[PDB]
RNA sequence: GGCCCUUGCGGUGCUCCUGGAGCGCUCCGGGUUGCAGGUGCCCGAGGCCGAUGAGAAAAGCCUUCUCUAGCGAUC
């Protein structure tokens, strides 16, 4: 607690209340919580041993026979479930499947791909969106932050109908009708 | 640290008794067989099982000076056993409730959560166990009790249950002289930041603990006869 | 702040906390930086020349030499003793109170009232005595003063209407009064 | 206690015979007078025993003598 | 012991610590282990006990030359 | 902090419990004794010192040893003096020559010293005394009168 | 019945002042020190370090 | 009350 | 210089009846005052512990509800 | 009543032919008693059991809700019921006096009186006197009784109004009587002397109470609903609770060592008072209420069921729950200016206030949106809209335009399906 | 429409019954409580980004701690 003198930290070496990096790796953990807002540390136990998985099939199917048919089909069924999440950029080789990690999954989520959508500059504000019910995927509207959005479903995210945001965004364009909002 | 030194395997089901004694500062634990389990972190086996009750113990609980140990369980009996060497149940006593808890002051008086009924037994403590004759104070809770203790250094008792917490006055329960230097109640925040490096500087390995506080002192004697060799 | 509330209602006089510590002492003629700084026998030396100077003016008062102003109350502390030794003593300073009120616009009194503040905490014991003894003078700075030493933050208190006059640090109006 | 406290400092109209005789009640084996017992002798309390016992718990449950009663 | 088992394994870690050769002129281990018993902390001990037993064998004044004995100071 | 007063209280320990073996003192009046002598031991022994508190020392030391002396020709026990007598003015004359050492100009201590050296310290004392005002209290012509007095 | 519970007075364990020091009483009671062997070797362990 | 049960 | 507390009947009366009112009354305002009961019901029974030093005290809620707090004086 | 193996407080009310008990901590149910054949007249309690009278049989019931024991053998109504350890006292209406076994339900001992002579009009058991009951009489004169030896112990010649009430007060010897003439005589019944006398003109006194949370204050009752405060210290008048119930006082007693009291009446209200503030003021902390006044309109709301509303002469309208009346609420009374009644409150604005309502119809179907119920009050021509989300009166008030006055009226209301229309019929004829 | 010590105006402080989630109380009854086998759990940062990314900016309260400077060591 006070500043260790110079005897006093020969002997008192290695001690740390706050930093336990070889126990629960809580520094590493706190940054990808604060970059991609996560609710409960359990939402990133799941997305980290659920990477483990990915990248263990990768490795165990990288030793099987090149000139293997149930390797080829394997690997081409892998990286099409992968790629249609959004994990992996492009369906390439078995290599790209061993880049995909817990934030792969976290920059999937709704709020941070409202966030690249331009639909709010704020990862705080995003968060607040979904949880006020001002955003839709097609007719349905979601309200749970932990929603992975599909590529083919990112095309379908827009602000609910009869919604105070969209009539600002209206409203700024010139195109306010109290017509077909309101109704 | 921030590092664990060990992880043992109880190898016993599940574990929800526990307590420690701060003389030995071995730990027990309380399974349905009816044994009490004393563990050090040094060992991966149990240092001693002693079978306490004819049914499973719930409650478990020793003495401030280490020498007595008192055990409840499902058979409505409340054991004191003597921990000096001799292991043997000083008192017996046969109840209407099921003491859920148990706890120790720091003068020797032992109190029981029956319910929502706590009873404390009081004795001379002059080289005695407390006597299980005739209980001291009784108190009734608004709700079934879930936890027990008694302030270090003050003549009161804590007592946690469903509708909230309770204090109680219990006289003669507290040790009356504390040392300034080891727990001070009126300690400012530069005598508590000296006191934790003194103490940090002073820490015991976890290998050294043992059933004898004082087992270091003795001579290690199969090593002598090997070096005799 | 549920618990708070019930913790906050649950306060005592008796375990405040500045009871257990000396970083801020309530003080009539100090502020608290230099009152922290004074000692038992120089606070019992100026009230008991307070109240040697008293005498002089009004003889009646050497009654109260005896439990307030000797050795037996100089060692005694209210806490220690039980409910019945606080009620007699309760009664022997709203007396004490009682006869100072004529005189408190002169120093000795002050003095007094200082001392009886460091030795048995009446802004926290006898605010009600208190009250009664300074309100006829309440167009006063002095009057200002005493009303800063008590604690009447809370709205639900008995004396919460005083509380403006500590904040600002100006004497009562006789308008609100009435 | 005392000690420091200091330095600061008729003829009944009626009587019941079944009173005046001194015979003996069950406090034990009776569901409202065994809460009163306070020793385990106190089975069998006499007439006069058991007056003051009542009265007692009596002034208990009030909280004491009311100043206006004398 | 009626219903009590004792682990008779022997703790390996602790046993290292503990000293090895009975030191001379110790002829019995029993003999060795009376000295060890006593503590000598200030915690453990008063003040004026804490001096006598730290007391050095050796003082010094720290500026003063020290000449060789002289017939018990003639 | 407390050790050197725990070191004091310690040494003022034996004639305290020689008292109660003398029956001048009862085991109340020893404990209130060690009270007030712990509490006037805090005072001297801060990091911040005053004049006053060492006077309080010696005038609470001497009015002890004036109830003892008092309380002795009652008794009629005049045994084990050394005990108890010369321990108190053994203290008394060290915490003399602390506060002589630390206020050296000022006189009236020196004469209160003085005063004590003579009712109840031996000759020898006094005259050590003497050369230690002298020493530093030269340009004083009356105080060289009074040690040619004495 | 006759009741007493323990009262500390706070002017005797508290300092008078600010230019005071704070009180330390202290007890030698076994029972509050415990580990009197295994305490004083690590202290002695660290002497040797230092 | 003290009043026997019966008679 | 303390002594421990003590209690003890008079006139053959027990201990064992003897209720938590009847000892607040006869016991100093200091030692009074540490007799309290907290109602919290709308959370699950509690756990408590105390500080090595009995100063402090800390207690969870099965429901959840975790704080610490001077228990001598009320401050939170 | 208090309770074993739970510290707390119970109290029981009449409600026609069964009884209620409720917790005095939150006024909440907890129990609710089986029906019996007659209205029930007279009721006691000693923890155990509760004690109910109807006709000229009086039962015991255990666990607040059934019947374990019944008594029959007597020929005339009963009045007074009096719990005497495992005994029971019944006083019955030509002047029997028969003291029952709870258990056995034999007769320990019958006595008579005189009805010229002494008809009892109350009785009190004394604390701490064994096997005495004290006995008042309409004529004055008041007997103390020894049941176990069954003899006559003393008699008090008393005063020649009549008692009315007789009430332990917080000593061992001392009892306080009520008269008819409104006077309150405090009495030492051991010695025979009167400690203090207190008045109210406003009728026979019907109930006493002693403060016991150590303030010196006595509660006594009055016919016209007034309770007035006297402290027994000083002999004065404290301060008087006016219209504390707008009908007859029926029981007031003063919670144990607390400074709250418990009031009923036949205004079909049960109320808690608080005696906290600055002076003495008694406040309104908490309350069971239901109508005070014979009901006009009662109709089924909503298709589940589980709520009827209802209106009655009090200019009120209220929701009674079907399934548990945790789930009662009240609409509030007909008033126009809103606003202003919260600056003055319900009271010094009766002038804002409505006639009583006499039809209303209600809708279920846009509810949330707007009002759903109208309603047409006596001799007047508008109707008025409530709603029932907002659980208070509407913001409307439909009329013709064309007609001010008030000698038309609206005599028949309805409302359509869909809830967007209301239709009013005139005494004119007209329908809008 | 009605209002007459008023207001298309505003604000406060208490009371208003836990589904599971304050159980156990008419009577009766509670006395002699009469060592199977367990090896768990945790450990991935790469942007088809927005504007560094617990966004940025400002005020009032507690918590933890850092520097000097006197002062204390004279018995």
């Amino acid at each position: 607690v006070r500043k260790l003198k110079f005897h006093e930290q020969k002997l008192l070496k290695q001690v740390d209340f706050l930093n336990w990096e070889v126990t629960d790796h809580n520094l590493h953990e706190l940054r990808v919580l604060r970059r991609y807002r996560l609710q409960r540390r359990e939402d990133y136990t799941r997305y980290n041993q659920l990477s483990r998985a990915v990248r263990e099939l990768a490795r165990r199917l990288r030793d099987l026979p090149e000139r293997d048919q149930f390797r080829v089909r394997a690997s081409a069924a892998l990286l099409d479930k992968l790629y249609a999440l959004g994990l992996v950029p492009t369906r390439g080789s078995l290599e790209l499947c061993d880049f995909v990690t817990a934030s792969s999954f976290c920059r999937r989520r709704l709020p941070t791909v409202l966030l690249k959508l331009r639909m709010a500059q704020h990862l705080q504000a995003a968060v607040a969106f979904v949880e006020q019910g001002h955003v839709r995927v097609g007719p349905d509207v979601v309200t749970d932050p932990a929603f992975l959005v599909t590529r083919s479903m990112e095309d379908f995210v827009t602000w609910v109908d009869s919604s105070k945001i969209k009539r600002h965004v209206l409203e700024y364009n010139e195109e306010r009708d109290d017509f077909d909002l309101e109704a | 640290v921030g590092k664990i030194v060990a992880a043992l395997n109880a190898r016993a089901g599940r574990l929800d008794v526990m307590s420690q004694n701060p003389y030995n500062a071995v730990i027990h634990l309380g399974h349905s067989n009816g044994t009490v389990s004393l563990w050090s972190p040094a060992m991966k086996e149990p240092l001693a099982k002693i079978l306490c009750h004819r049914g499973g113990v719930r409650a478990v609980a020793v003495d401030s000076t280490g020498t007595y140990m008192a055990t409840s369980g499902l058979d409505h009996q409340l054991k004191i056993f003597d921990l000096r060497g001799t292991y043997q149940p000083l008192s017996t006593r046969t109840l209407p409730h099921g003491a859920g808890h148990l706890a120790f002051s720091q003068r020797g008086l032992l109190v029981a959560g029956m319910g929502d009924v706590v009873n404390i037994w009081a004795g001379q403590g002059k080289a005695s166990p407390p006597s299980l004759e005739q209980p001291y104070l009784t108190h009734r809770l608004s709700g079934p009790v879930h936890g027990l203790q008694f302030c270090p250094f003050e003549d009161v008792l804590g007592v946690g249950h469903t509708g909230g917490i309770t204090s109680m006055l219990v006289p003669g329960a507290g040790e009356p002289n504390f040392d300034g230097l080891e727990s001070n109640p009126y300690r400012s925040r530069k005598q508590r930041q000296e006191w934790e490096v003194k103490a940090l500087l002073e820490k015991v390995p976890a290998e050294l603990i043992c059933l004898d506080p004082r087992a270091l002192a003795e001579v290690d004697v199969i090593s002598l006869e090997q070096g005799k060799k | 702040t549920s618990l708070a509330q019930q913790l906050q209602r649950l306060a005592l006089p008796q375990s405040d906390a500045s009871l257990l510590s000396r970083d801020e002492v309530a003080s009539l003629l100090f502020d608290p930086k230099e009152a922290a700084t004074i000692d038992r026998d120089t606070a019992f030396a100026i009230g008991c020349t307070g109240l040697e100077e008293l005498l002089g003016i009004d003889p009646s008062f050497e009654q109260f030499e005896a439990p307030l102003f000797s050795q037996l109350a100089k060692t005694l502390e209210r806490s220690v003793q039980t409910k019945a030794v606080n009620k007699q003593l309760d009664e022997n300073i709203s007396l004490f109170l009682i006869h100072l009120s004529p005189y408190f616009l002169l120093k000795p009194a002050q003095k007094c009232l200082e001392w009886l503040i460091h030795r048995f905490h009446i802004h926290l014991y006898n605010q009600d005595s208190l009250i009664a003894c300074v309100l006829p003078y309440h167009e006063t700075r002095i009057f200002v003063r005493v009303i800063q030493l008590l604690k009447i933050n809370n709205s639900k208190h008995r004396w919460f209407w005083l509380l403006p006059v500590k904040q600002s640090g100006v004497p009562l109006a006789k308008g609100t009064l009435i | 206690e005392d000690a420091l406290l200091r330095r600061l400092r008729k003829k009944p109209v009626w009587v019941d015979e079944e009173d005046e005789d001194e015979e003996m009640v069950d406090m034990m084996n009776n569901r409202f007078r065994k809460d009163m017992m306070k020793n385990a002798s106190e089975s069998k309390l006499s007439k006069d025993n058991l007056k003051k016992r009542l009265k007692e718990e009596f002034q208990h449950a009030m909280g004491g003598v009311p100043a206006w009663a004398e | 012991l009626p219903n009590v088992i004792i682990n008779e394994k022997r703790n390996i870690h602790a046993a290292a610590h503990q000293v090895r050769v009975l030191p001379y002129p110790f002829t019995h281990h029993w003999q060795f282990e009376r000295t060890i018993q006593t503590p000598i902390g200030s915690t453990w001990n008063t003040q004026r006990a804490f001096q006598k037993l730290t007391t050095p064998k050796v003082v010094t004044k720290p500026g003063h030359i020290i000449n060789p004995i002289k017939a018990e100071d003639v | 902090m407390a050790e050197i007063i725990q070191e004091r209280i310690e040494d003022r320990l034996p004639e305290l419990e020689q008292l109660e073996r003398i029956g001048l003192f009862s085991h109340a009046e020893i404990k209130a004794i060690i009270k007030k002598a712990s509490d006037l031991e805090y005072k001297i022994q801060r990091r911040t010192l005053f004049k006053e508190d060492f006077i309080n020392y010696v005038q609470y030391e001497i009015n002890l040893l004036e109830l003892i002396q008092r309380r002795r020709t009652r008794i009629g026990y005049s045994f084990k003096k050394d005990e108890i007598e010369n321990s108190i003015v053994h203290r008394v004359q060290g915490v003399f020559q602390r506060a002589s050492a630390k206020w050296k100009d000022d006189v009236q201590l020196w004469l209160s010293y003085v005063a004590f050296c003579k009712k109840w310290a031996t000759k020898t004392r006094l005259s050590k005394v003497f050369s230690a005002m002298l020493a530093i209290h030269s340009n004083k012509p009356a105080l060289w009168i009074m040690a040619a007095k004495w | 019945m006759k009741v007493k519970m323990l009262s500390r007075n706070p002017d005797n364990y508290v300092r008078e002042t600010k230019l005071d020091l704070q009180r330390v009483p202290r007890n030698y009671d076994p029972a509050l020190h415990p580990f009197e062997v295994p305490r004083e070797y690590i202290r002695a362990l660290n002497a040797t370090k230092l | 009350s003290t009043l026997p049960t019966c008679s | 210089a303390e002594e421990p507390g003590f209690l003890e009947g008079e006139d053959g009366e027990d201990t064992a009846k003897i209720c938590q009112a009847d000892i607040v009354e006869a016991v100093d305002i200091a030692s009074a005052a540490k007799h309290f009961d907290l109602n919290l019901r709308q959370f699950g029974p509690y756990r408590l512990n105390y500080s090595r030093t009995g100063r402090h005290l800390a207690f969870g809620g099965r429901r959840g509800h975790v704080a610490a707090l001077d228990w001598v004086t009320k401050k939170l | 009543r208090f309770s074993a193996l739970k510290r707390r407080f119970y109290v029981t009310t009449c409600v026609g032919k069964s009884f209620h008990t409720y917790d005095v901590q939150k006024l909440s149910l907890v129990a609710v008693s089986n029906s019996v054949p007659q209205d029930i007249c007279c009721m006691a309690a000693d923890g155990r059991l509760v004690f109910a009278a109807y006709g000229n049989v009086f039962s015991a019931f255990a666990r607040n809700k059934e019947i374990v024991h019944t008594f029959k053998g007597h020929k005339a109504e009963i009045h007074f019921l009096q719990p005497f350890g495992d005994h029971i006292i019944s006083v019955d209406t030509d002047g029997i006096l028969i003291i029952w076994h709870i258990y056995s339900e034999e007769e320990y001992l019958q006595l008579t009186f005189d009805k010229s002579v002494f008809k009892i009009s109350a009785i009190l058991h004394p604390s701490t006197y064994l096997n005495k009951i004290l006995l008042g009489s309409e004529q004055g004169s008041l007997q103390l009784w020894n049941v176990k030896s069954n003899k006559l112990l003393y008699t008090f010649p008393g005063w020649k109004v009549g008692v009315t009430a007789l009430q332990q007060a917080p000593a061992v010897d001392v009892v306080a009587i009520g008269l008819m003439s409104g006077q309150v005589i405090i009495h030492n019944i051991k010695f025979n002397e009167t400690l203090m006398k207190f008045r109210q003109d406003w009728g026979p006194i019907t109930s006493i109470s002693f403060r016991t949370d150590g303030h010196p204050v006595m509660a006594a009752g009055s016919p016209c609903g007034h309770i007035g405060l006297w402290d027994l210290e000083d002999k004065k008048l404290i301060n008087q609770m006016r219209n504390a119930h707008s009908t007859a006082i029926a029981g007031l007693t003063f919670l144990h060592r607390e400074p709250l009291l418990v009031t009923n009446g036949a205004d079909n209200a049960l109320r808690i008072w608080i005696f906290d503030g600055p002076t003495g003021e008694g406040r309104l902390l908490r309350f069971r209420m239901g109508h005070s006044a014979p009901l006009t309109n009662i109709r089924y709301y909503g298709q589940n069921g589980q709520q009827i509303l209802s209106a009655s002469q009090d200019g009120t309208l209220q929701s009674f729950s079907t399934v548990h009346e945790k789930f009662n609420k009240s609409l509030g009374h007909g008033l126009i200016n809103k606003k202003r009644v919260k600056r003055k409150g319900l009271q010094n604005t009766m002038s804002v206030r409505l006639p009583p309502i006499t039809k209303f119809a209600a809708e279920e179907a846009r509810e949330s949106d707007w009002d759903g119920i109208i309603a047409c009050h006596q001799g007047k021509l508008s109707c008025s809209t409530w709603n029932y989300q907002k659980s208070t009166i509407g913001a409307y008030f439909l009329k013709p335009k064309e007609l001010k006055k008030d000698d038309i009226t609206a005599t028949a209301v309805d409302i359509t399906s869909c809830g967007n229309f209301a239709v009013i019929g005139l005494s004119s004829g007209t329908v809008d």
